[PDB]
């Protein structure tokens, strides 16, 4: 869950 | 005014503030309407960021 | 001044955060801050003197 | 070891020229102000104003009590010698673009009367400025109202 | 030797492409320094197509331009501009490459 | 009334001309552009041997694969470690 | 080695090899600013088995304290006088594979206000230096109505209801 | 389609994967199994039936290349030619109306 | 001990603002090995490094791409179905170990044909690529030609009406 | 590693076919002995660029079909090898935006 | 076939459409029209007055 997000969390 | 009144409150026989420590439980990326409101609109939705940058 | 208030505001936002257990934490690790010189005396000598 | 894609035109674009065209824009946009036109620039805008002022003159019904108008390159100068000066122009398209009244100067200026003054508060020619530039943004018959 | 000065500036313009390299050198001022707006105005060779072969990493390229620009520099000192220009990046990456797929299989898949 | 469709005429010839100018701006880009293609083909497996030219199959918001030399590669990179 | 809390260490390898069970190893990969050789989890690595061995041999034992799966992963510091004897010594918390030292709930604020007074200070002498008060003149800060003017708003509100504005 | 072949074919491959793990580990789920893996098998077959013979890509490609870029020049011309014919034209026209509108506005 | 992330060059920038005079030129096109990243990325190279290089080769020079990959597709269910057998008959057997490695080999023939029948995909495009823009330039021409006999059309009857009116 | 819950092994199936996917299939094609380099020595004869260019050829331009209908490189093709209502989607080859 | 001769091939840009900003969450963005008869107008806007 909540893996660093780069792109932005869905 | 307000810089002698801080200082003289951190130094009037209040704990000792070194000994504490700061850490943090749980981060979400999810949406919070609470932390908004609470901290009057800045620092919303507690991410990754916020926690080394604060 | 701007940055002045921001980093004050910073600093309560993080005193607020505190204040409550939400994502947070306050647990007194018994340590001490142990300074090996005579910082202190030469510190506030040359601040006073500036 | 999946082999991806031969990538098309990405290396075209790269070798032809340099501007890359792919990813967001919107960076350039948000964080880079756009550079101001020249004075050669400004003199072919005004120009080109200049005929679309032509030819909304030749298609509005001008008055004919003065209608005293000169191009000046940007600003047809509506000008009453008797009490009056205006300076319309357009925006853009001919067939629905409103007008831009701009230029309020009031002609009225007796020496006999107002001597080192105007005639009627400066704040009073910008309230009238605004209500006629507002009845001309109508698109109904701006030249004549 | 020149050998090492290519190698070091080949390394260096492709590292340029990382956005939080740059808000790195734009926090430690490296960027007010007006020897550091010459060195990127040099910088601007590797457009020639004969050091443009050599760039594995050619998304830098772009990013060079913006530099030169005066105004990209003052700015990117925030690490929202970083977080908002790595998300752009990212953003049309993947979604110009898994969007053309998806559109494709799931028109043909409609279609049929 | 000739005069409107005189204006209407001249705004057509004006846009299609102005689209026959991109076209050749476009034209004089390409003449400059004439290259070896086998050239081509080497820089496109050269951009697109890597996770760069193109996102992996399954790249989803949270990958080591980054558009950029991440921060391993660049810590064994010329760049720094000649520096220091 | 200048200031503890002002110092960061990360590696890309061991990040999405990351677990609860390898938090402890993340902190051991040794060149880590924050952990030393002299704590004892390295010495029971240099021997072997790792169990009740912390409780027995009493010391330096870095110990997990609270873990989120993804990311986050707390750890303190402690420092045993015998077993069910522990004493705090510090924290060092991992935010998405990046350690830091958890700030003194104290020393974090002394130095916020400084950078604050500082950034005051510095724009109060910038204002007095702008200052050229003197005792003729109010301060200069270096570094109307002609009232014919009730007619000319009757005129206008006469032609505001003569002509009117149309949006 | 190189990449859904790829995509494909490594799916083919985990299909072997999936039942044997299925296997060791009723009926229905080797039924569903076999069906799906003959399936992607003929979807694989399908797809590769699709790939194209090697045909000129240098010989005809180049003597195409050389053919496009001499029509492209050619073309070029051509275009910029009629170019040159509608801005003489819209030239002559708007000359025509700016004398119209001189003229309507002097009387 | 501890590195930071990577600083930018100190060694060269100093002499390249000089004074704004006698700078450094461009670095010449080392035409050799160079060191980006840790990889050392040097130049003259090809795109599908022959299979040769680090395996076997199981398929002859006539090397019919579309025949081959439809008999490599069948060699790999082929194998499946005797490594099933192996199971059958002695799951211990070295079979099994020498099955596991050729259908790794069989998969990897696979995915080496479809690079090697790939080329269409970049050169021949290329092709359509081009005749496509050249239709397209055509059509733009065709259309302003249209659109010019047009405007010729509409100014001569509006001509005409204006003496026909006269 | 377990898995094998009916729900965890409903959702490999979906995923798999997914990818994945009367006889509606393409034109079998046959042995290609003269090719136009090294195979006939043909190299630039105008007919081949000729027929490239407009002809249809059935593997150099395009790819027949069954049924008659012709697919360039650009288009994607839609049939349906298994004698079900699922049907394969052959993406488009060049994808030329 | 082997020993391929390059040629000097000519490609035109491939822009006919621009992406000026990307949403998250997919939902892409084709801001730019693609025009000049207007812009004549939008950059007369620019034009100063006073």
């Amino acid at each position: 869950s909540y893996s660093p997000t780069s792109p932005s969390y869905s | 005014q307000l810089n002698t009144l801080n200082k003289v409150l951190k130094h009037e026989k209040t704990p000792l503030f070194r000994n504490q420590v700061i850490i943090p439980l749980v981060l979400s990326p999810d949406r919070d309407e609470d932390l908004m409101r609470q901290t009057e609109g800045r620092v919303p939705v507690f991410s990754h960021e916020v926690v080394p940058d604060h | 001044l701007r940055s002045a208030l921001t980093e004050m505001c910073v600093l309560y936002d993080v005193l607020s955060i505190v204040r409550d257990k939400k994502f947070m934490t306050l647990d007194p690790v018994s340590q001490d801050a142990l300074p090996p010189k005579q910082n202190p005396q030469t510190l506030q000598l040359i601040s006073k003197k500036k | 070891a999946r082999l991806p894609s031969f990538a098309i035109p990405y290396a075209i674009d790269v070798l032809t020229t340099g501007s890359y065209p792919r990813l967001p824009t919107c960076i350039r946009d948000k964080i880079i102000p756009p550079d101001p036109i020249t004075k050669i620039e400004k003199q072919a805008t005004l120009h080109q104003l200049n005929q679309i002022l032509r030819h909304r003159l030749v298609t509005t019904d001008l008055p004919p009590q003065l209608a005293n108008l000169t191009v000046a390159n940007g600003r047809v100068k509506f000008r009453v010698e008797g009490e009056f000066e205006a300076t319309l122009t357009v925006m853009g398209d001919d067939p629905d673009v409103p007008w831009r009244l701009l230029k309020l100067e009031i002609l009225v200026e007796d020496k006999e009367t107002g001597d080192g003054r105007a005639l009627v508060h400066s704040m009073q020619i910008s309230f009238i400025h605004q209500l006629v530039q507002s009845r001309l943004f109508a698109d109904e018959k701006p030249l004549q109202d | 030797g020149n050998r090492l000065r290519f190698q070091l500036e080949l390394e260096f313009v492709q590292c340029l492409a990382n956005p939080n390299y740059l808000n790195f050198l734009a926090q430690r001022g490296y960027f007010k320094d007006k020897a550091f707006v010459n060195y990127l105005k040099y910088l601007l060779y590797w457009k020639d197509p004969e050091y443009a072969k050599y760039l594995k990493y050619p998304q830098c390229l772009h990013m060079l331009e913006l530099l030169q620009y005066e105004h990209f520099r003052k700015e990117l000192v925030n690490a929202q501009c970083a977080k908002f220009i790595d998300e752009q990046q990212i953003l049309h990456w993947q979604h110009y490459s898994r969007k053309r797929m998806r559109l494709q299989q799931a028109l043909a898949e409609q279609q049929q | 009334q000739l005069q409107k469709q005189l204006k209407e005429a001249e705004q057509i010839l004006a846009t299609a001309v102005y689209q026959a100018k991109e076209k050749l701006k476009s034209i004089e880009k390409a003449r400059k552009g004439a290259i070896s293609s086998e050239e081509i083909i080497k820089y496109a497996h050269r951009i697109s041997a890597s996770n760069a030219v193109c996102a992996p199959l399954t790249w989803v918001p949270g990958d080591p694969r980054r558009p950029y030399p991440t921060d391993l590669e660049m810590r064994s990179g010329l760049l720094g470690q000649m520096n220091n | 080695r200048d200031n503890l809390l002002g110092i960061s260490w990360v590696d890309s390898s061991w990040i999405p090899i990351l677990n609860s069970g390898s938090v402890l190893d993340y902190f051991s990969e040794r060149s880590n600013p924050f952990y030393d050789r002299t704590c004892n989890n390295e010495v029971v690595k240099m021997q072997r088995l790792t169990l009740e061995h912390l409780n027995q041999m009493v010391g330096i034992e870095y110990i997990l304290l609270h873990a989120q799966e993804p990311i986050l992963f707390i750890i303190r510091k402690q420092q045993r006088q015998s077993p069910a004897q522990v004493i705090p010594l510090a924290d060092y918390y991992i935010i998405a594979g990046v350690i830091y030292q958890a700030p003194d709930l104290g020393s974090v604020i002394n130095s916020r206000v400084l950078t604050a007074v500082h950034g005051i200070q510095s724009a109060f002498d910038e204002a007095m230096s702008y200052c050229r008060y003197h005792p003729s003149k109010g301060y200069w800060w270096h570094f109307s109505s002609i009232f014919q003017r009730q007619r000319v708003d009757a005129l206008l509100l006469d032609l505001r209801q003569k002509f009117p504005p149309k949006f | 389609r190189l990449t859904q072949l790829q995509d494909a074919v490594n799916s083919l491959a985990d299909q072997f994967c999936n039942a044997i793990g299925v296997l060791q580990q009723t009926e229905e789920y080797a039924q569903l199994f076999a069906a799906l893996i003959a399936r992607t098998a003929k979807d694989i077959d399908v797809l590769i039936d699709s790939l194209p013979s090697e045909e000129s890509t240098a010989a005809l490609q180049a003597a195409s290349l050389y053919k496009l870029e001499e029509e492209n020049h050619e073309a070029a011309t051509c275009l910029e030619d009629v170019v040159y014919r509608g801005d003489m034209l819209l030239e002559k026209i708007q000359s025509a109306l700016a004398d119209i509108a001189q003229s309507q506005l002097k009387t | 001990l501890l590195p930071p992330p990577m600083q930018y060059i100190k060694e060269y920038t100093d002499e390249n603002i000089q004074e704004g005079l006698a700078p450094k030129p461009p670095p010449p096109i080392k035409d050799s090995y160079m060191m980006f990243g840790n990889q050392f990325q040097c130049d003259d190279l090809i795109i599908r490094p022959l299979e040769s290089q680090g395996i076997e080769r199981l398929h002859p020079m006539q090397f019919d791409h579309k025949k081959e990959l439809r008999k490599l597709n069948m060699s790999i269910l082929i194998n499946f179905l005797d490594l099933l057998d192996i199971l059958i008959r002695s799951p211990g057997s070295i079979k099994r170990e020498e099955k596991l490695e050729d259908l790794k080999l069989l998969f990897v023939h696979v995915h080496h044909l479809i690079n090697e029948y790939r080329p269409h995909q970049a050169r021949e495009t290329l092709r359509v690529m081009m005749e496509v823009q050249k239709r397209q330039r055509l059509e733009t021409a065709e259309r302003f030609q249209k659109h010019l006999e047009r405007v010729i059309e509409m100014i001569q009857n509006c001509l005409a009406s204006l003496p026909d009116d006269l | 590693l377990s898995r094998n819950e009916i729900i965890q092994s409903y959702l490999s199936r979906q995923s798999s076919l997914l990818s994945s996917s009367a006889r509606q299939l393409h034109v079998l094609v046959p042995q290609s002995p003269p090719t136009d380099l090294p195979g006939l020595t043909r190299e630039v004869t105008q007919d081949d660029l000729d027929r490239i260019q407009a002809s249809q050829w059935p593997g150099v331009n395009g790819c027949q079909d069954t049924q008659g209908n012709w697919y360039d490189w650009t288009q994607c093709i839609s049939l349906d090898p298994h004698g079900d209502d699922g049907r394969l989607n052959i993406l488009p080859y060049v994808c030329l935006d | 076939m082997s020993g391929v001769r390059a040629v000097r091939i000519s490609i035109e840009s491939a822009c006919e459409k621009q992406v000026h900003e990307v949403g998250l969450d997919g939902t892409e963005t084709y801001l730019p029209p693609l025009s000049m008869s207007q812009n004549l107008a939008r950059l007369a806007q620019r034009i100063d007055f006073s």
